[PDB]
């Protein structure tokens, strides 16, 4: 478990910056889906990147 | 709210808003690279009819996904629930991604299944994807 | 290989890798701000014993989180499953973050619960968190 990411994720979602919070349904699913296909990472890492993707747009 | 997950049950206050995401990575196979299957929830629908909710989802996807291309719209049914199936593609860092997204009307939130692959690899993973969605039973 | 989620049942091939993350945003309450409650899985443990697995988690958290330092640790049993509870503190961009994390031994993957808040706000979110964990019933 990446404590780095669990902390980042838990922090981001607390402040309203989770993926499902900032973009529509279809988009959040699509962003999460791309992150997983793009490293030895896990679900946490994927959800974080989906939010960084969503934020840069 | 008693909340069930694959590995346990636990009670959740109703003031907690759910953003849970099930994620399955389809392993690489032969010529095809790895794909992803994701279950997400969306509680945005409010009072609009379902058919118009999907439209709001389409308009948002065309606006925010770069290189959006719609391939198919399917107004179908899943075990008594109105459903819409979306085949579209968008571009991520020069790579063409082929998406297959299902919106299943439910309260308090729409269930969304999203398969991400490449147009070339889609036919390879369509069997496994077809397997899962035909097995989906929304729970009361 | 049937997969159970709060809203449906479905068959998932075993070749697919589970990376699911349950996510809840805790509402602000009194002087305290919103918190998050996350359930993640980990298959890295392998054959190493829980204690040495839990051991390795702190070693990595202690080098990777700026300003790490450990407040508490429990060793408890949840319905026959060994569990360790950690209260530790770290700073992200100069603001104090507090984590309450429980590792529940299980296979094929260890269950992990993570509550994020601030040292100040932990007492205000603790009652609801206590509700959630006193009800967690693992499946056999």
């Amino acid at each position: 478990m990446d404590a780095q990411a669990a902390a980042r994720l838990g922090d981001e979602i607390a402040h309203g910056f989770g993926v499902a919070a900032m973009v529509a349904g279809a988009v959040a699913g699509a962003l999460i889906g791309a992150a997983v296909v793009a490293a030895a990472t896990g679900g946490l890492a994927a959800v974080i990147l989906a939010g960084s993707i969503a934020a840069g747009g | 709210t008693l909340y069930r997950l694959h590995e346990a049950d636990l009670e959740i206050p109703d003031a907690w808003q759910d953003q849970s995401i099930n994620i399955f990575k389809l392993p690489a196979s032969g010529p095809a690279r790895e794909a992803s299957f994701v279950i997400s929830r969306d509680a945005s629908q409010g009072d609009a009819p379902f058919a118009d909710y999907v439209a709001r989802q389409l308009e948002n996807a065309e606006k925010q996904l770069p290189g959006f291309k719609l391939h198919k719209r399917w107004d179908i049914n899943i075990h008594g629930h109105a459903a819409v199936l979306l085949d579209y593609q968008w571009q991520r860092e020069g790579r063409d991604l082929m998406l297959r997204q299902v919106f299943i009307e439910r309260r308090p939130a729409v269930l969304i299944t999203t398969l991400t692959t490449t147009p070339a690899d889609l036919p390879h993973h369509e069997p496994a994807w077809k397997q899962a969605m035909q097995t989906l039973v929304p729970r009361p």
